């Protein structure tokens, strides 16, 4: 999320046994980076 | 003749009077816009009692 | 910077010859260079200079007319074509280089250059 100004990200690692879809259940996530950038952002993309 | 161009050089010599030496100069400028304040100063701890 | 000479030698009189002169180091953009020659037991005589950057050309009044100079950037050269020579232009020719960024270009006449090549003898039969 990109707020106030900072870009936020969160994340959690979790072990799983399921090939389909996301596994139901529950797990919280802590942030990682709190990035003071300032920058308008609309769009973006994933690489692989 | 009225085509000159822009530039000169300084002569700077060892021996040359303190008003035409040479002087390093930095001119340093504070901007605050609409984006995170980034350069903090030190801010400075105490102890801890 | 360095600077190295080439092209003196022997010729005759209303012949022509070229002296070379490569320029290496620090090639300003906006500097100069220029032919003087020195005759034995005479003085430094300036020749000619020209401006690195466009090329434009001064010439002392002993050689305007007969001397041309030019300068090639890609190759950081700048070449003296000595056309119509005569008994009196006999000297060692050196090339030297204008650090010193004048805008007005008859200045290199009379501005005490930074740095000489070795030089190249001209004789004039
Ligand atoms: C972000 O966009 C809004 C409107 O799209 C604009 O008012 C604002 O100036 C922009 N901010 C930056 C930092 O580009």
């Amino acid at each position: 999320k990109n707020i106030d100004g900072y870009f936020k990200i969160y994340s959690k690692h979790t072990p799983i046994n399921l090939v389909r879809d996301l596994p139901q259940g529950f797990s919280a996530l802590e942030p990682l980076v709190d990035l003071p950038i300032g920058i308008n952002i609309t769009r973006f993309q994933t690489l692989l | 003749f009225n085509c000159y161009f822009p530039l000169q050089s300084y002569g700077f010599q060892p021996t040359n009077g303190v008003g035409y030496q040479p002087y390093r100069v930095v001119v340093l400028s504070f901007e605050l816009l609409h984006a995170p304040a980034t350069v903090c100063g030190p801010k400075k701890s105490t102890n801890l009692v | 910077v360095q600077l190295v000479e080439s092209g003196g030698g022997l010729m005759q009189a209303g012949g022509s010859l070229r002296l070379s002169c490569a320029v290496s180091g620090r090639t300003f953009s906006t500097a100069a260079m220029g032919w003087f020659r020195q005759a034995p037991g005479k003085e430094r005589e300036f020749v000619a200079a020209i401006r690195w950057s466009g090329g434009s050309a001064y010439y002392a009044d002993s050689v305007k007319g007969r001397f041309t100079i030019s300068r090639d950037k890609a190759k950081n050269t700048v070449y003296l074509q000595m056309n119509s020579l005569k008994y009196e232009d006999t000297a060692v020719y050196y090339c030297a280089s204008y650090q010193a960024t004048r805008s007005l270009l008859s200045d290199y006449a009379t501005w005490p250059y930074d740095y000489w090549g070795q030089g190249t003898q001209v004789t004039v039969s």
